[PDB]
């Protein structure tokens, strides 16, 4: 299910 | 500010991952449940709530197999799932799931600390959505097992609850034995104070009872730090249990109680609590687990007749929430309740 | 005030009743185990506790007949019984005439605890001490206490004498015999009692008595919760999960019924500072298998109390300590040879 990616 | 993008299956319907992304992530709270965030969509603006909870290796989650079967306007909706990594090298389930507010629990609390209580047709509006909810889980036989102010969220505008926290709920198949420790202190069905492992849902309508006689009184009606004292409590209103009643909690407790004479459940309330308040929790409230109403039978009770009047509106001017938009599945334990449940009203083309 | 003359029993000896006078009543507290007051005996000024519970006619009160037994240096003494007619009309009462003592280890932990203060070292190990010593003394006649918790560890701040009080739980274990798993209080209970053993020990006290030690030297509950389910968490995360022998030691039944969490090592568990006899003591109390836990005289000559066996300690505000060494061959029975350990060269000379 999941994927995780971080932004600003 | 921070923004997160993450891949995620829906909550409902076919798997086909969809790229979510939220930010003004802050905490809700945390706790044996895990921890519960609060975010909001980036496209929407919409609030949600993100359930972290640690994923076993071994096993499928429990919670997650419940929640994607569960569909219904006073249950929080689990919207996306997805998996993670604070315990490093390690996984984690989220589930995204609708965010109310408030909640029981923080409502009560006010009124309380105010030397008042809440309004009867909130009492009212509150407690038969919680038995809806729990008519509708309890028809796929899962039961939820923890039964409390504080997993009731209430919108303060519309007046929608929802239930929440499904980390408890067990599908409970009759012969199958469960574990008598579930559920919350003052909450506790006097078989699973007893120890009793081959309960039924009817735990969730005890418990739901409790929350009534609570919102009546302004303060929990069983309270207790131990077994004991909760059943002395619950001697006090019920009268001793007799031998048969007990039989129906756990067989094998068939020690001796206190002789205590029922106190008039008109005595324990305040003196101009609604009468048919009174007789829906002493109806709730029963020794025998196969004596109380079902959650079905709760909703058709006269205690809930204001809520079917067609003129009846919110305090704040506003309509009441849907009530009567009963699908079959609900409906499953005891259709021919429709005739009072669906008010002729609702029922014009 | 008034001034109450009663003819009533003395709690030990022979059945010889007498006229005993008192004044100045006060409530102390009611609840659960009834209403205690506070007064002072003419004859000699001497404050006293009076518990007053309602009598069952169709029964002995096995709270009475254990106190009848019981003389220990710190356990709350019977002076008197007597029956009297009280709150509800024609229902005959029991008056228990016990030791006063002006606190307990609840409101003294709370007090440290709301000033962000930790309860000096020396307080611990003679509360603690003296708890173990009251439990080594029941649990020689088989009576097991079944509600150990900060409340009913009754304090002298002047002299540091503690006593157990509150005995209406407490019960004769008889191997063989079932007991009622529903005893003892939230935050206190031993994990056999969370899974609904009734082949229970007295080690259910020593489990109890872990519980107080963690909290006075965290200065919060180890294990909160509101249900079982969230108790078992906190432990599992403190002790790990428990193996299958552990399982089967606590309640046989629960064989299947955890998440896998290795133990958090007992040093992490509290602040840097705290004395490693004092963590070392709480690992050999908090113990998954009920056997394997210390016994309460066993607890009484561990490295920890070593100080109170010192001729040179004094407590802070420069008396004495109380008696800790005056120990009998009854209060020895359970291992005659630790009396060269507890009883200290210069005691008792």
């Amino acid at each position: 299910a999941g994927g995780a990616a971080a932004a600003a | 500010s921070k923004v997160t993008t993450v891949v995620a299956t829906p909550g409902q319907g076919p798997d086909r991952p969809q790229e979510v992304s939220y930010t003004d992530t802050k905490v809700i709270g945390n706790g044996s449940f895990g921890v519960v965030y609060q975010a909001k969509l980036c496209d929407s603006g919409e609030l949600v709530a993100i359930k972290k909870v640690l994923q076993d290796k071994r096993f499928k989650n429990r919670e997650l197999q419940i929640m994607r079967k569960l569909d219904h306007c006073n249950i929080v909706r689990l919207r996306y799932f997805f998996y993670s990594s604070e315990k490093k090298d390690e996984v984690y389930l989220n589930l995204v799931l609708d965010y109310v507010p408030e909640t029981v629990y923080r409502v009560a609390r006010h009124y309380s600390r105010a030397k008042q209580t809440l309004p009867v047709i909130y009492v009212k509006l509150y407690m038969y959505q919680l038995f809806r909810s729990l008519a509708y889980i309890h028809s796929f036989g899962i039961c939820h097992r923890d039964i409390k102010p504080q997993n009731l969220l209430l919108d303060p505008d519309t007046a929608v609850l929802k239930l929440c926290d499904f980390g408890s709920a067990k599908q409970l198949v009759r012969g199958e034995p469960n574990v008598s420790y579930i559920c919350s202190r003052y909450y506790r069905a006097p078989e699973l104070i007893f120890g009793a492992t081959d309960y039924t849902s009817s735990i969730d309508v005890w418990s739901a009872g409790c929350v009534l006689a609570e919102l009546l009184l302004g303060q929990p009606i069983f309270p207790g730090d131990s077994g004991v004292d909760q059943l002395v409590e619950i001697i006090k209103v019920l009268g001793t249990p007799t031998r048969e009643q007990i039989r129906e909690m756990n067989p094998n407790y068939t020690f001796k109680f206190p002789q205590i004479k029922a106190h008039p459940w008109t005595k324990v309330f305040r003196p101009r609590t609604p009468p048919e308040a009174i007789a829906l929790c002493s109806r709730l409230l029963e020794y025998t687990p196969t004596a109380r109403l079902t959650p079905l039978e709760a909703c058709a009770h006269s205690f809930f007749d204001e809520l079917r009047d067609p003129n009846v509106k919110l305090p704040n001017g506003r309509d009441t929430p849907a009530l009567f938009n009963f699908t079959t599945q609900e409906l499953s334990s005891n259709p021919p309740l429709a005739t009072i449940l669906i008010p002729p009203h609702a029922r014009i083309q």
